[PDB]
């Protein structure tokens, strides 16, 4: 009776143990996500809705953040 | 082939090959009925050319020292016609000497390495003579054996018995060896292979005969009980060593010859050959040249020369692994453990390694993280419905997505009962789409995907491209008619693998309620009812079909509307002889629905009547008066 | 479960699994097929029996249904096929537990591989080595299982080869029940798919590419659902390719051969190579004496696993 | 043929179980017919891989098949077969 050495390579559950996202999104899955926030939000700032144009804004500058100025002076 | 150098064809008949014991030469004689001649192989042009033509089995052995230009061909039953090679193409004759002195046919003879005027003989006579050149026999020895079949001398190679020592074998499978200073009744007789042993050989350096036999085996023996027996399978007729030191005895070369083949064995692995040359047609001789050349004839008649070390070996060739699996998680992976051994020098037996790969891939992430499928797999298989069971069908449609759904959501309650969220969503997400398909039948470019037709089918293709069988199977049950999801040819395949995942399993209940509500009726099988029993009567003999009942309680039932009348239909009553009932062998009473049968007797039992007699009373005889013994 | 050593004094060539996932069956070199069933108690192996089975080295088996009894096919060196019974009669390791049936000397050249057909086609043996034709089998009358006639006799191979000796010939069947009859042939270094026509006689169905050296095993996937099938092969400079079989509906039905992928990591030579009953996890050898397995990732691509090595 | 019980006609064998499809009236099957002191166990064992067949819609089963099967069912296993053969 010998000595059997097993190594796991690129397990699943392990990698979904190594990470906090719900998906592994990227530029790619979502493919104009900007262009159509950027759009929906001038369009929410035609309505009288000016708050929320600032949170799809966010959402957008989080995830542009995440796989890679007037506001300052 | 690849260590193939001379091919070398004579179309005249060839019936042995032997060559000349001379070092300063590149000559080779052949042998046949009438043609006996010297053939020189040129290793330039790797061709062999012809040299002198002179003109019942035996030997074309040369002879040896001063004695190595003379050759010995038999040439009628008791003729020993000794040849030269000096005196070939001269005036004078190339015979010397004629002997005779066999009543029977000569057999096999053979030249002394030590003494080359001594030259042994042998036939059926059971008579050894020893002719000596420079001088009738010298010394007869008639041991009133069995016809001889092989006779050999003591190899005196140039690496006190060195030429003074002969074996013969009979046809009663004796191996004896006789002294030739000192001659008597015998040195030392040993058995051999039963029967006719038709073969034998000498090692070159350690006293040990390996003989030969037509039961298909070559034993090693010790003639200083074989110490190796290699059981070939064919009749052995033809042997040759390689003229080689060999310190040790497992490091030698056997060549092993019957269809005849030559296959040069090792003594250190008898049970794999080394070198195999079988040329392309049956081989009638063979002949080692030197340590490195090897010359044969076959049925082809071609001479033909051989590299032992630029041929290729068996042992290559052979496959070291191999690997099963046993179920689908990985509970049985089994892989050979073994070493490759050498030709040369026993093996340890190898160690066959099984791991349960859950487990230890289980037991692996616990450790790594800290800083039973099967068992799923039958209880999913258990619980899980995979049955299903012009505004008619408009009707029949709406009830069918109603209990679609009532089953959808069955399937995702069991799934979120054993708390498993990701096939709990997807049993959500099919009756979150037959719910708008319901809508849409009851209100009444590319298609979107949350349509209830392309979800179901991408569901089922990630379904099937992740492994879940349960899931892949139970959508192609349920889904299969009302929308199209692939071939028929595909999800019968699907279904029957599946049943035969179950069938491994020790789960056939499960197939069973598999198998009797499919929609495709021809899974298993296509001839129908294979487990349907038709009887004949036991008291007219007339097969018991029962057209009559069955037609009257047919028609009766279609009259009264209720179906309860068809119960009273069975086969247990015979309607030509009005046999009234089947009767229990232990109790008889009338019995109805479910029999054990006996078998070698052929008699009925309720279940807790033949199990009573059978398990309780601890009785091994049948309860109707039966002989036989239809135990437990 | 755990590891046992078997009494073999000799290279164990093939190992194969019964029906059911408990009876175990090696061929050896030391001319003895022994025969492990899996106790039900503490999940441990014993043997069944042991014999002596043919003359030279054995280096195929593969077992039958278990609806037509527990019949066992040996194929070795010695030209011959022969199928072996169990006898509940014979007490276990006795060595006359096992009985011959029919043996298969049909044969000019020593015959590799011998492989059982599905189910469907009823009890079919396939046989292939040095003769380059390929030898079907079969049971006419299933009820006697010492009656064997051949019925298909295709030479896949355009001539025979000259270096004997250097030659591999596997074997691997379909397990599609309902598709045509398909049958795999590694010759000696071309792989030939077999389908059976209209006219009862098999015609070469589509070729895998490449291929550069001899192909030491092959093995067919079972496709639970699957709209396309695949084939796994082992070469002898230890690249495993597996190829991916599109059927759709002179043969009713052609194939497109497309290969899906070529690894290397096995540094030597792949044997055998193996598929689990999924069709999903495949398993190779190699000479290295390492288990590898590949599964199939998110793309269309497979990638190692785990890397199994003995020690 | 005590072990092995064949058509002597033609030698094929007896009618497939309705619940594993295997032949009927062998012993020494590949499995353990666990249907619902270890001699008497045996017994159960070795007794359970009978032949046994309905009487009102001829099917057979083996006899622990038979045990283990309607203890949770209550219709004839082979398919379109409308038949209580419990009661
Ligand atoms: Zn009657
Ligand atoms: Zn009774
Ligand atoms: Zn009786
Ligand atoms: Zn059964
Ligand atoms: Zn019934
Ligand atoms: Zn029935």
């Amino acid at each position: 009776m010998p000595d059997i050495k097993v190594e796991l390579l690129h397990d699943d559950i392990i990698e979904a143990y190594e990470q906090e996202d719900l998906l592994h999104l990227e530029v790619s899955d979502i493919p104009k996500f900007q262009t159509y926030i950027y759009q929906y939000s001038k369009l929410l700032f035609r309505w009288g809705l000016p708050l929320e144009r600032v949170k799809i804004l966010k959402v957008s500058t989080d995830f542009r953040s995440s796989y890679s100025s007037p506001y300052n002076g | 082939s690849s260590g193939l150098i001379y091919t070398t064809k004579v179309d005249k008949e060839l019936s042995s090959i032997d060559k000349v014991n001379d070092p300063n030469i590149n000559g080779l004689v052949c042998a046949g009925k009438t043609h006996l001649g010297l053939y020189k192989f040129s290793p330039s042009d790797r061709s062999i050319k012809c040299v002198h033509d002179f003109i019942t089995i035996a030997d074309v052995k040369t002879g040896f020292n001063n004695y190595k230009n003379c050759i010995a061909v038999c040439n009628n039953s008791t003729a020993i016609s000794i040849y030269d090679l000096n005196k070939s193409s001269s005036i004078d004759n190339p015979l010397i000497t004629s002997l005779c002195e066999h009543t029977r046919s000569i057999n096999s003879f053979d030249f002394n390495m030590v003494e080359s005027n001594l030259i042994i003989s042998g036939g059926q006579d059971s008579c050894v003579k020893i002719w000596d050149l420079r001088s009738r026999s010298d010394i007869s020895i008639n041991t009133a054996s069995d016809s001889i079949r092989d006779v050999k001398w003591m190899p005196g190679y140039n690496f006190l018995k060195s030429g003074y020592k002969f074996a013969s074998i009979h046809d009663s499978g004796y191996l004896l060896k006789f002294d030739l200073r000192q001659p008597a009744q015998y040195e030392k007789k040993l058995n051999a292979h039963t029967g006719p042993g038709l073969c034998l050989n000498w090692h070159p350096n350690q006293e040990y005969i390996a003989t030969g036999g037509r039961d298909g085996k070559c034993c090693l023996w010790f003639v200083g009980f074989p110490k190796l027996t290699i059981n070939t399978g064919y009749p052995v007729t033809k042997l040759k060593f390689k003229p080689a030191y060999s310190s040790n005895i497992y490091n030698s070369l056997l060549g092993i010859s019957s269809e005849a083949e030559v296959r040069i064995y090792s003594l250190a692995r008898k049970y794999i050959p080394k070198h195999v040359l079988l040329s392309e047609t049956p081989s009638l001789g063979l002949v080692w040249w030197d340590e490195n050349l090897i010359f044969n004839i076959d049925k082809g008649t071609r001479i033909n020369g051989w590299d032992i070390n630029k041929e290729p070996t068996v042992l290559e060739n052979l496959s070291k692994n191999t690997t099963t699996w046993r179920d689908l998680d990985g509970n049985g992976l089994l892989s050979v453990d073994q070493e490759i051994g050498s030709y040369e020098v026993a093996i340890e037996p190898p160690c066959i390694i099984t791991l349960d790969i859950p487990q230890i891939f289980n037991n692996i992430r616990l450790t790594k993280i800290a800083h039973s499928p099967v068992e799923k797999f039958k209880y999913l298989a258990r619980q899980l419905k995979f049955s299903y069971i012009v505004e008619a069908e408009l009707q029949e449609k709406i009830q069918t997505l109603v209990d679609l759904i009532s089953i959808a959501t069955h399937n995702a309650s069991v799934y979120l009962s054993i708390d498993d969220l990701t096939n709990f969503k997807i049993w959500i997400l099919i009756r979150d789409s037959l719910l708008w398909d319901l809508k849409w039948m009851t209100s009444s470019i590319a298609d979107p995907p949350w349509d209830t037709k392309k979800l179901i089918k991408q569901l089922y293709n990630q379904a099937t491209e992740t492994g879940n069988v349960v899931l892949t199977v139970n959508i192609l049950f349920l889904f299969q008619t009302i929308y199209q999801i692939t071939e028929i040819d595909i999800a019968k395949d699907a279904i029957a693998h599946f049943l035969l995942l179950l069938h491994r399993y020790e789960l056939f209940g499960i197939a069973a309620d598999v198998l009797k509500y499919c929609p495709f009726e021809d899974i298993m099988g296509s001839e129908g009812d294979q487990s349907s029993i038709r009887l004949f009567c036991e008291r007219c003999g007339e097969l018991i079909t029962n057209e009559s009942s069955k037609e009257k309680l047919r028609a009766e039932a279609q009259q009264t509307g209720n179906k309860k009348i068809m119960d009273k239909f069975g086969y247990w009553y015979c309607d030509s002889c009005k046999k009234k009932n089947t009767s229990c062998v232990l109790c008889e009473r009338p019995l109805k629905k479910l029999t054990m049968v006996i078998l070698p007797c052929g008699h009925e039992g309720h279940f807790q009547c033949i199990q009573e007699w059978f398990l309780d009373e601890n009785e091994q005889e049948c309860p109707g008066g039966c002989p036989g013994v239809a135990f437990i | 479960m755990q590891p046992f050593d078997s009494g073999h004094d000799d290279l164990v060539h093939d190992v194969v699994y019964d029906f059911y996932g408990r009876h175990v069956a090696t061929c050896s070199s030391d001319q003895h097929i022994k025969v492990f069933k899996l106790d039900k108690d503490t999940s441990n192996w014993e043997l069944s029996d042991s014999w002596r089975a043919h003359d030279s080295s054995i280096v195929a088996i593969d077992w039958a249904s278990p609806e037509y009894g527990r019949i066992i096919a040996s194929a070795s060196y010695d030209k011959t096929v022969k199928l072996w019974e169990e006898d509940p009669d014979q007490e276990e390791c006795s060595g006359r537990r096992w009985n011959k049936l029919c043996t298969l000397n049909d044969s000019k050249g020593s015959l590799y591989s011998v492989k059982f057909a599905p189910a469907h086609l009823g009890l079919k043996l396939a046989c292939l080595g040095n003769d380059g034709i390929l030898r079907l089998y079969d049971a006419l009358e299933p009820s006697d299982l010492r009656s064997w006639t051949l019925t298909s006799e295709m030479k896949v191979l355009s001539i025979p080869p000259a270096n004997h000796l250097q030659s591999d010939f596997c074997l691997s069947w379909c397990p599609s029940r309902f598709s045509p009859e398909k049958l795999a042939v590694s010759a000696l270094e071309q792989a030939i798919i077999y389908q059976r026509g209209k006219d009862g006689k098999l015609h070469v169905a589509a070729k895998l590419p490449g291929h550069k050296s001899l192909i030491r095993s092959i093995s067919w996937a079972p496709s639970i659902g699957r709209w396309y099938q695949l084939i796994a092969t082992g070469c002898k400079d230890g690249r495993i390719r597996i190829f991916k079989i599109t059927e759709k509906l002179e043969l009713q039905s052609n194939l497109q051969v497309e290969l899906l992928s070529e690894h290397d990591d096995h540094n030597g030579e792949v044997w055998s190579v193996s598929w689990n009953l999924t069709g999903t996890i495949l398993s190779s050898a190699g000479d290295d004496g390492k288990v590898r397995l590949w599964k199939a990732t998110y793309s269309n691509e497979f990638k190692c696993m785990s890397v199994i090595t003995a020690q | 043929p005590r072990h092995k019980y064949c058509c002597p006609h033609c030698g094929s064998s007896f009618p497939r179980c309705a619940i594993c499809l295997m032949p009927l009236g062998t012993s020494n099957l590949p499995f353990v017919i666990n249907g619902t002191n270890r001699e008497l166990v045996s017994r159960k064992l070795k007794l359970n891989e009978w032949f046994s067949f309905c009487l009102s819609c001829n099917h057979g089963m083996h006899a622990g098949h038979a045990e283990e099967w309607f203890d949770r069912h209550n219709v004839c296993p082979t398919p379109g077969c409308t038949c209580q053969c419990n009661k």
